[PDB]
């Protein structure tokens, strides 16, 4: 209630880790140049862009 | 990480004590043991007919 | 205590993932250089007695 | 490289520490260290009952 | 994770030194005038190109 615990600051400490996890996913596509690094970012579309690569 | 802070949220509530309500009972617990203190101090003195035998 | 290990388990496993990823991510790339190899094989502009298809 | 960049990720993640967890934890035991030596301060002066005896 | 390693920072740096290597071979393929300097280039061609050089 008082001391031994302070949930605003875990909450708080969330917030902090997801914003710097965003925050560095957009600067892996900015120096990468590619919006699809990765399955998990768009799975229908990396198939897609490997078959129109093939075709190129 | 949502749950694993309501969690310990709940068990902060039910097992950490309030500092305030805590040093209010101690302040309250100390004035009345100094009270009592002095009155044992007037009881142990009130016992003194000593005159009656004496003069 | 447990939601905490699991958290940091889950990190464990999408590292594991992001691993497994990264390597077939050069599969990708050298499957589309066989495919292009190919292509460029079939034609009958390369000869097979002067060792245009065996490079 | 995309290996190496990826285990070191997963080793960093293992090993590393935030900076923000270990601040609060230490800032949480230093309040918690004052508290107790003002606690000590004042269970030392507790034990007084020398007015018992003289007066 | 905070402190000790930045990944971002290293991807960024692998990326930057793709970008540099595929800038140089463009310069070689522009001062030199020859699309192939060497076998990695293309192997069929380079010989096709050998022949066809002797027969001129």
């Amino acid at each position: 209630m008082r001391i031994q615990h302070n949930i605003a600051a875990l909450n708080t400490h969330r917030n902090l880790a997801a914003n710097n996890a965003a925050a560095s996913k957009n600067l892996e596509k900015l120096s990468s140049g590619f919006k699809i690094n990765r399955a998990g970012d768009d799975a229908a579309g990396l198939a897609i862009s490997e078959k129109m690569r093939g075709q190129i | 990480g949502t749950s694993a802070e309501n969690l310990t949220a709940a068990e902060s509530r039910i097992r950490d004590t309030d500092m305030a309500a805590e040093m209010m009972a101690f302040t309250k617990n100390n004035i009345l043991t100094q009270a009592a203190q002095s009155m044992l101090a007037q009881a142990n003195q009130q016992p003194q007919g000593v005159l009656q035998l004496l003069q | 205590s447990g939601l905490n290990m699991a958290s940091k388990n889950s990190s464990d496993a999408i590292s594991l993932i992001q691993t497994a990823e990264g390597g077939l991510n050069e599969t990708h790339a050298i499957l589309q250089r066989m495919r292009e190899l190919a292509v460029q094989s079939r034609n009958d502009t390369n000869d097979e007695a002067t060792n245009d298809r065996s490079n």
